[PDB]
This record gives C-alpha cells, structure tokens and sequence, in this order.
RNA sequence: GAGUGUUUAUAGCCCUUGUUGUAAUACGUCCACUGGGGACUGAGGACUGCGGCUUCGUGCCAAGGAUGCUGACAUAAUGGU
RNA sequence: UCUAGUGGGCCAUUUUUGGUAAGCAGAACUGGCGAUGCGGGAUGAACCGAACGUGAGGUUAAGGUGCCGGAAUGUACGCUCA
RNA sequence: GAGAAGCUCAGACGAGUAGGCAGGCGUGGAGGUUUGUGACGAAGCCUUGGGCGUGAGCCUGGGUCGAACAGCCUCUAGUG
RNA sequence: ACUAUGGUUGGAGACAACAUGGGAAUCCGGGGUGCUGUAGGCU
C-alpha cells in the first residue's frame, strides 16, 4: 500500500547539517519599501553625497 | 578566574570505581542507585576512580 | 478505549441503556431519619455497562425491600452510562459507564439500626459488576457535605430548613431579612 | 565510546601546488622558507596563492594594474605591484605609466610595453630579494569571478543567471516559463 | 620534553617539583591543648530527644 | 609559589575551623546555623554514549 | 481529511477573548512603528483585513517597512534545514511592541548611569547580570519559634 | 545500614510571612541524603512547601541513648498493600530504635511482600510496662526464668575444616 | 515447698544529676605520616629541562621512560612451520 | 561547485486512531535495527549494558556466583509443601 | 645530510551496507634506461623448505624443464 | 488534580507507588465597588 508518509527521519536530516541560518548584510534592497519612500531616498542619498565630497574637497 | 581555569583542566579521564558501583547503576542516588546529585558522597566515588 | 463518545448530532442513531430509574426506595424522605449513609465505590477503573447496572438495581430493590420494607432505605444509583461502545453488527452497541477510582457507584442511606443490612445487600452488588469494589460508611449525613458531627451542631442552633429530601444549609451571602425570616429558630448572632 | 562529532575535521587547503612545473617546486622552495623563518603576513600570502589553480588565479592586466596604483589617495605612487599570476597587456591603454611589477608570467606584449615605458618587471624571487617580507608592496589579485562559469552558477527560478544554451536566439529557451504570454515568466 | 608521566603524590621528587610548599606543610596540629568544654546547651538535648 | 602555597592552607584551614565554632555556637544558644552552600559540584558522568 | 485553506484549525487561536468583544481600543491606532522596532504578533479576529497567516501568530520579529495602516515585519521561519526570511505585511491591530526591547532599552540606560557614576567616584561598575548565587550562611533563631515535631499520618477514609 | 536522623526545617521567608515556622522529624534513612528527601516527602503531604521553595535548618543523627538495654519497641506503620492502605502495630525487642526499625523492615518484606516506597512509619516508641505489651511472644521474653534450648543452626565447624569436603565421620548432635 | 504481701535486706535492676575528666571506644574525615606482600610494563637512546642534595664541582640523586649482579645451556632453550 | 546512492523500511518506549481481536492497519515523539560486532536476556536484527585499530595489565556495566560454568553449598530475618 | 617528495616534536581519534574519494598490488603490449637475467638453463609448472608485506602480492631453496625473460621512469589497454 | 524525566519498580492487567522536577482549576472565606489625562467653568 502506498501513502506511507512519516516525519521520523526528517527532523534528524534537518540537522545534520543543522538549522541554517541566513547571512545577516548591513544593507537590504530597498524594493521591499515603499515606493514613494524608495524614490525620496535617492535623492536624499544623493544630495547627502554630493555634499560630503564638496566639504572634503573644500577643506 | 574559575571560567578560565576550569575549562583550561581537561576532562578528567578517571577509570571505572575499584569496587564497583551500587546494583543498579541507573537509579537515583537516594532510591539506592548512582545517578544525580549524591552531595559530599561525589568524595568516596572519587577515591574508587581516581 | 477511546475518547469519549456519547449520543450528539454526530452520534444520533444510539441505543437507548437498558437502565432508566436510578432512584428508589423512600425518595421523598427527609433530613432527620435515613442519617448513615453506605457507599460502593469503583476501586479500579472499569467501563461497567448499562445491563450490568440494570441487572445490579434489580437485584438491589428485591433483596432490601424484601428484608426491611419499602420506608427504610434510599437506594440510588450514581454510575450513569454515557460513553458509546460500538460494534460491527451480525454503528453503536451499548451503552456503559467510565468511572475512575474511586467513584461511587450505588449509595443507600439507612438507618443507624440497618448498618449490617445496608452493608450486606451492598457486599452483593459486587457479584454484578466487572472489576472490584469497596465497600465503605459514609462519614457524611445521608446525602450531604457536612460531618455528623457537624450537621449536629447545624441542626441543635437552628440553621438547618428540610427541603424534601435535600434541605437548605445558611451561608453568610444575600439579603439579611430574607435570611431571618427563612430562619425562625436561628440567632443571628451580632458578633 | 567518546561522543565527538567531526565536521571541520580535514583541512580543506591545497599544501603544494598540483602542477608539476620545476620552476613553481623552486619559488615554492623559496617561499616555503620565507613564509617560516619570518613574521610577515605577505610571504605567507604569496605561499598560498603559489599552490592555487588556474581558476583561482586570473590575470591582471597593466590597465588594472595602473588604475589601482594611481587613485586619488593612493600614496602607492613608487612602489613595486605584486600578483601571483598572468600580467596581461590592456591595448586600449594607449600610454602606458611607468610601472614596477612583480608577477609569475608576464604576456609578451605586457612584458614589453610595460619595459619601453621605462618600467620593469620581476619575477617572485627577484621580489624576495628587493622585498623579502614584502614592506612597500601592493599585492593585488585578478577577478575571479570573471570567468564564464559564474555567469551560470547558481542559475534557477527568478535567479537571473545565464542558462546552458546550444545557440542564442528566438527558438531557444525564450518561451514558456521566460515571458508573461507564454504561462509564466521565469 | 615528558616522555613519562610521574604521579606527584607517589615520587617524591616530582611532588617537590611541584609544590614548593610541601616541605614545609605541617599537618597534624594539634588544636586541642585546652580544658575542651561540651557545646550541647539545653534546648538542643531537649528537642534532640523527643518523640 | 610556596608563599602562595602556604596562605592557601591557613585560609582552608580557618575556613573549616569557623565552621566549626558556628556550629558550636549554634547548638550552644539552641538556635540553627545554616552553612553557605556550595560554589562548586564535580560532574561524572555515569552514562555511556549509546 | 485535510484541507489546506488559510485558517484551518484557527477555531480557537482567532477568537476574541471572553468579555472582549466589540469595540477595538483606539491606542492600537495611536502607537508609533519605526524601522528596527520589535513587534509581537498577534492576530485580531475582528481585524479580516491585513491578517497574517496563522504561522505567525504569536511570532516575534523586526519592522522593516512602514505603510498607512500596516507595518512589514521580518520573520524567520524553519522550512526545512534553514531559516527563512519572510516579509509580513501586517495591519497595525494584529502588532504591539515587545515589552522587553523597552526593558533591554531601560537596561542599557541603567548600565551607562552606572559606568559614569563608577567612572568619577573612580570604582568598578559590575555591569555583568549574574545567574541566582547559591544562598549565603544564616543563623536562623528559636526564641518564641520553637521546632515543631510532625509524624507522618494515619490512614482514614474521608468518604 | 539505617540510621535515625533529626531533621529541621522550613519554608524560606518570604514578604507575607518572614518568621515561617520550623517542623521536625525524625527519620530513619541510610545516609544524610536520604533523610533530607524523606523530610521534603512527608512535608509535601501536610504543608505547602517543596525543596524549592524550603530548606533544611538542621539534620543531626541520634544514637541509642542505651545500646546495651534490652527493650520492646512498638512501632506504628501505615503500608500500601495491592489492593488498600493499611494501619498495622508491630512490636519488636531490641537495645536500639534502628535494629528495631530494620527490624520491622525485614518482617514487612517477608511477611507481606511490602517494599520500603510502600511503607511509612507513623510512630516508634519504647514501651515500658509489661501489660502494654500486646503481642503474646513479646511479654514472654520479659519472663525472669525464660529458658529454651539452642536453636536449630546447621552445626558450627570453625572456618577452616567447615570448607573440608570431606568428613571422617557423621556429625553428632 | 505454693501463694502471699512490705522497697534493700545476706541479692539485684531502672531513671536523674557531681568529679578522675580534655575518660575511652566506635564511626566519619584528613595527614605533602609511615611499614610490607603479589603481578604487568621498561617506550626512549650523547648532551641540554624542572626539582632536590651538596665537600658548591662539568659532584651526587629514585629529578625530561632499566639498570646492575650471577648462573645454566648451547644435536639444549627460545622462536618459526 | 559538481556529482553518487536513495525515493519498498522495520523494531521498541511513550501519545494515539480504526478494528471483535491480531505476530493487524494508520499517524505523533525519541532511541534503535537496516549499515552494529561485543557482555547479558539458554536461544533471538531491534530488550538490558555497551558501540569495535593490533596488543599487555588493571577495573567495571548489564547479568551472575550448588553442578553443567568463571564467581560465597556467603551472612541476617521471615514466608512457603504444591 | 638525512629522496625539503626530507628530517623532527606533540595531541586526539578508529562500526559500517548503498555510495564517494585517495594511495597501493597484479596482467598484455609501447618509448626510455639498467657493460639487466639466460642453454654453466629463460619462461612455465610441482613442493611434505626459508623470508617480506595489515593486505592485494613479492622474493628465495629443492624438483621438473628447454629459449627466451625482467627491474626502474613513462605510454597504453580486449587488464584481475 | 495534572504533568517532564527514571527504574530488569509493583501488579495478569486495569492502574498504582516511589524517585529528580514543574504545578492547576473549582468551590469556599475575607477585602473592594472606578482610577486617571488635557482644556475650561463654579461660594
Ligand atoms: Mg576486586
Ligand atoms: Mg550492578
Ligand atoms: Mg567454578
Ligand atoms: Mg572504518
Ligand atoms: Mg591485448
Ligand atoms: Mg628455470
Ligand atoms: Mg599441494
Ligand atoms: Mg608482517
Ligand atoms: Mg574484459
Ligand atoms: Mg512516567
Ligand atoms: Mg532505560
């Protein structure tokens, strides 16, 4: 008879090579924000980046 | 510095007890057995394996 | 030996248990006489079914009518079948009791001059039912909470109204003039 | 019976080269000492990269090797480069710097012009002379995920890498499961 | 270096090693040169002996 | 190191003894004296690894 | 005897609690939700919309992305041999923040008071939690508590 | 081997109550150990207190305050039988309350199959009358001219010819 | 010779307190205190170390792993098949 | 990163459902056998103990100690005649 | 010096079917090399002798025999 | 009460006891019968 389904092994496969966990990085993409937030963002970036190159370059 | 100085010290390798254990080993200390907390009789247990 | 299963809108098409009274003798008797109480409890946890109940009851009405009359005892009968035991027929069977340890299963309140004839028609019982049983005396006043010792006191300050068969115990809860007028004989003492 | 589990047990690290070139045996030979009898940090660099492959070491061209050695705060401006591998030539670079560059196989076109522009070129044991624990060096590496095979790995669902392909064009691997109007779109 | 492991509460010698304080450890003091009263007091014989 | 040593058996030393006059004290007024309980337990394990 | 549809067996885990019917209290709609908050999850069953699945239920993760009514929440979930990350868009009423990011919050604050007031009476500071010590020696007294002597007990039916 | 312990003990103080009343019991047990458990056994059973949640204050044990009087002990036990709970009295001559106690221990054993879980004893008393005596082959011990032969033992060959195989002669009574 | 009916007689016993007490003894625990009997092993191979002792010196020791002193056999013995 | 075998499982403890029941069928948890020899349970895939390089010595687990059979025809107190 | 592919010191560890990898053993033929073996006995075979290796296997005494055959580095396959 | 863990524990079993831990509900009794923010009025 078939449907034989059993979850014995399966937790011990699992850690084996255990519970993985995802890499953790600094920055995320921005398209899971909101869009409106996302197209402000670059713009503020931008104006942030502009401006710190002119007060290193003027110093 | 017990942290330190504890984990510095191996595991110690002691032998089976000269004498044996209790009849069944694997029983609570206080139903007549081995197992668990057995307070300062953790010396005489010690001198047997040691 | 599984889980509960009585007669619901999923269990409609159920037997009906061969015992229906589960009262008898003087049902409508007071709170002064029938004073000693007998129990039989369940000492193992046994699934004892609606015939061998009925088949107990029967025996118990002849044997105690016949030896004290019909104004001398109160047998009842606790034990209610409920669980459903099925069966692949020739869908439900029958019916029978899960009681646990300890549960009583037939408790008759005789007279203090009946406590030998309570215990024997009691010790009989035990020839019907599956698994093993006690027998034991109640320390209660028929079929009440309270310690004969107790229910004397109860009964000698006044505080005590017979109710038909069950009566009305006073507790320091609710409106005070309904409690004095229901309480002729009781001091409602000021402390 | 002793409960341990092993899961970082074997070194998982080339200890030589797999190529049987005697030359590679003697500037191992050189770095296998250098690596040992001081406290640097670069010679033991330049021992690892001397046991990888191929794949492991791409090339460099002197158009990297000029950019990377001439931004704005650099201070790299007289100092000897060093990569273990092919120094290639960037003919798009059509004046080439005065470089010093140190490396295991230099193009005949990138030896050349990196020479007529008044530079020069060392091999990695004229390096260990100049430089023995490698002070004032830059040590750089080609890219390695450059090569065709990463343009593939890793490819799957929604993963926007390259699939294997016999040819390129309509007709091959762009229909059902790659667009909108034909199921699905990867 | 230590091709043999020698047990310091059996050689001497190694105990010595280890331990510069051996030679000089005095055990067996004797503490009770005084009259040695009795600290039993009594309600401790008291509740001792009940039941 | 023997100084070290040698300050190390006079402090175990006064440790036991003031155990002991509390004790004394103790059954002396009648009252209880209840011990500090331990910093410090050694584990072996009895079990093997099946 | 399975179905897979998106509240099987929610029967009891979205029920409003008992007297807690009606009317949702309006400080739900009142608190403050930034990136980097520590929310819990919990589903109203009076909220249909934005509802999270019931796998989240009583989960706890990070604010990744604020919305007008809704606030996207980081969950790891095990799906196999790893985590993995899930983004839950959930309305505000199934949130609240977790109470113990204010106490680790209040914590640090408490741990900085300490390190500068030990700093300038020039002490340590012992900002190290410890595990519960052993308990220390007393000397417990009898005067008017004198011990009382018990004995195990007879055995009686109390039927 | 038993032993006879005190034990005392209490709740730890808390905020409701900080003066908690001290309870005493003396126990028969094979080491300081198992006294403290039996102690937390029987308290569990009467007063809303665990091991957590109390402490022992004291635990000293009890010698025989005459090892070398003869003497009848009644004890009171309450025992756990397959089917019930049982109160029984038991007296036992002795010159300690331990040999007393292993006493009625072996006799429990052999004459009801009750294992030591199954067994609590209520009470152990030194009786002193001769009529509080209640079992017959007790008081008769109390006779001034008692007498009786030697029991019937398997004779007595010192240590070292009783591990001879063999014997020139029949043994003679 | 069997039964009474009084608290040391021509005996004895039980229960309390004083010293001669720092009583002994048992048990528990510890001694870097000490004395014997038996068995298995002898890895390493110039030196270097840590200790100890010294008449202070390329000296002595039980201190980074066995040497010494004898005897019998040697168509035996031990090994191998 | 590339690739193999696998995609018939089975036993026990404990929680269970179906079944009159089953050396039955189906699920949950852990340990196992499959792929696990060895000491023990006379015997035995799964129970107890314990998981294994070739050896010397010591000591043990579970289980034993009249003889077969290594080890008290040991000690203490009772019970029991079939 | 110690085939640096070498030398030296130390610690922990050792079940295995299906399966995976590594290092080796043996066979036919090819290039190179070994003042290589051989009618004063090659190869093959027998053995109640010896030696080596954990093992695959290898070396050797005695017997039989009569024309070829092997070691080392590589190449190769109709290779156990 | 229930329960995690334990035994070559008991018991034919049903279950039970014990061991190292965790720990209710219900009834009954005592006590209580709104507190509070913003802004402004009021013998
Ligand atoms: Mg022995
Ligand atoms: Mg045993
Ligand atoms: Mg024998
Ligand atoms: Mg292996
Ligand atoms: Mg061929
Ligand atoms: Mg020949
Ligand atoms: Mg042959
Ligand atoms: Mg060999
Ligand atoms: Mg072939
Ligand atoms: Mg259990
Ligand atoms: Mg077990």
């Amino acid at each position: 008879k078939s449907k034989n389904h059993t979850n014995h092994n399966q937790n011990k496969k699992a850690h084996r090579n255990g519970i993985k966990r995802p890499q953790k990085h600094r920055y995320d993409s921005l398209k899971y924000r909101d869009a409106k937030f996302r197209r402000n963002q670059k713009f503020a970036n931008r104006g942030t980046v502009e401006a710190i190159r002119q007060a290193k370059a003027s110093a | 510095n017990f942290k330190q100085a504890a984990n510095f010290i191996w595991p110690f390798q002691l032998s089976s007890p000269l004498g044996g254990w209790r009849d069944r080993k694997f029983k609570h200390f206080i139903e007549g057995g081995d197992a668990g907390k057995r307070d300062e009789h953790i010396n005489s247990l010690v001198r047997k394996m040691l | 030996k599984n889980k509960p299963y009585p007669k619901s809108r999923y269990n409609r098409a159920v037997p009906d248990s061969k015992i229906r009274i589960f009262d008898l003798g003087r049902k409508r008797a007071g709170v002064d006489e029938f004073p000693l109480c007998i129990h039989l409890v369940s000492n193992e946890y046994e699934q004892i079914t609606s015939e061998a109940l009925e088949a107990a009851r029967i025996c118990a009405n002849k044997y105690l009518v016949k030896i004290g009359g019909k104004d001398s005892f109160h047998l009842r009968v606790r034990a209610h079948p409920f669980h459903v035991v099925r069966i692949n027929k020739m869908k439900p069977n029958g019916l029978v009791a899960r009681v646990n340890i300890g549960q009583i299963l037939m408790s008759v309140r005789t007279k203090d001059s009946s406590r030998a004839t309570a215990i024997e028609a009691l010790r009989r019982c035990q020839y019907k039912f599956p698994g093993q049983q006690r027998i034991i005396v109640s320390k209660k006043w028929g079929f009440s909470q309270y310690a004969r010792d107790e229910y004397i006191e109860k009964r000698s300050r006044g505080e005590i109204i017979p109710d038909g068969c069950y009566a009305k115990f006073l507790n320091k809860r609710g409106s005070l003039q309904e409690k004095l007028d229901l309480f002729p004989e009781a001091s409602f003492n000021l402390a | 019976g002793i409960d341990i589990e092993r899961h970082h047990v074997r070194k998982s690290q080339r200890s030589k080269p797999a190529s049987e070139n005697v030359y590679l045996k003697l500037l191992v030979k050189l770095y296998r000492f250098l690596a040992r009898r001081t406290d640097s940090r670069f010679n033991k660099a330049i021992l690892k990269r001397l046991f990888q492959s191929k794949t492991n070491r791409p090339p460099i061209s002197i158009s990297k090797i000029a950019a990377l050695t001439s931004r704005k705060s650099a201070s790299l401006e007289g100092k000897t480069t060093v990569i273990v591998g092919t120094v290639t030539d960037d003919e798009r670079l059509l004046t080439v710097p005065k470089l010093s560059v140190a490396a295991l196989r230099f193009t005949k076109s990138a030896r050349a012009r990196i020479l007529k522009a008044g530079g020069e070129v060392l091999t990695l044991d004229q390096l260990a002379l100049r430089a023995p624990t490698g002070s004032n060096t830059v040590l750089l590496r080609g890219k390695k995920h450059a090569r065709e095979a990463y343009r593939h790995f890793g490819f799957g669902p929604h993963k926007h890498k390259a699939p294997y392909v016999r040819s390129e064009g309509r007709k091959f691997e762009r229909a059902r499961g790659r667009r909108k109007s034909r199921a699905f779109k990867v | 270096a230590h091709v043999q492991k020698k047990n310091p509460l059996k050689n001497k010698a190694v105990l010595a090693r280890l331990n510069p304080y051996a030679k000089a450890y005095k055990a067996n003091v004797k503490l009770n040169t005084g009259k040695t009263p009795k600290a039993a007091g009594e309600k401790f014989l008291t509740v001792l002996h009940e039941n | 190191i023997a100084k070290r040593a040698e300050s190390y058996d006079a402090e175990y030393r006064k440790a036991e003894r003031e155990q002991i006059e509390l004790g004394r004290k103790a059954r002396a007024e009648g009252n209880y004296y209840v011990p500090d309980e331990t910093k410090l337990v050694f584990v072996i394990r009895i079990r093997g690894i099946n | 005897p399975h179905s897979y549809g998106i509240r099987a067996r929610t029967r009891y885990t979205f029920q409003r609690g008992f007297r807690e019917h009606g009317q949702i209290r309006l400080s739900t709609y009142l608190k403050t939700y930034k990136v980097g908050d520590i929310v819990d999850i919990k589903v109203n069953g009076a909220v249909q919309k934005g509802m999270p699945h019931k796998y989240y239920h009583g989960k706890t993760g990070v604010v990744y992305n604020v919305t007008q009514s809704s606030v996207g929440v980081l969950i790891y979930k095990v799906v196999g041999n790893r985590y993995m990350e899930k983004r839950v868009n959930v309305r505000i009423e199934h949130v609240k923040h977790s109470k113990c990011r204010q106490d680790f919050l209040d914590r640090v604050k408490a741990n900085e008071a300490k390190r500068k007031e030990a700093k300038a009476q020039g002490k340590t500071v012992q900002l190290r939690r410890q595990p519960a010590p052993p308990a220390t020696a007393h000397f417990v007294s009898t005067e008017n508590n004198e011990p009382v002597t018990l004995h195990p007990v007879a055995y009686d039916t109390t039927i | 081997a038993l032993k006879e312990y005190q034990v005392v003990g209490r709740k730890v103080p808390t905020e409701h109550e900080p003066v908690p009343k001290l309870f005493r019991m003396r126990l028969f047990a094979p080491n300081e150990s198992v006294a403290k458990s039996r102690y937390w056994y029987f308290l569990k059973m009467i007063n809303k207190v665990k091991k957590a949640t109390g402490e022992i204050v004291a635990i000293n044990e009890i010698s025989e305050p005459k090892p070398l009087k003869a003497k009848v002990f009644g004890i009171w036990i309450r025992y756990d039988s397959r089917s019930g709970t049982h109160n029984m009295y038991k007296e036992f001559r002795d010159t300690t309350r331990v040999g007393a106690v292993e006493a009625m221990y072996a006799d429990m054993a052999a004459r009801h199959r009750a294992r030591f879980r199954s067994i609590r004893i209520l009470k152990v008393v030194e009786v002193e009358k001769k009529e509080d005596v209640r079992r017959n082959y007790v008081k008769q011990l109390l006779n001034p001219h008692l007498k009786f032969p030697l029991p019937h033992r398997r004779t007595g060959v010192v240590g070292l010819a009783g591990k001879k195989v063999f014997a020139p002669h029949r043994p003679s009574t």
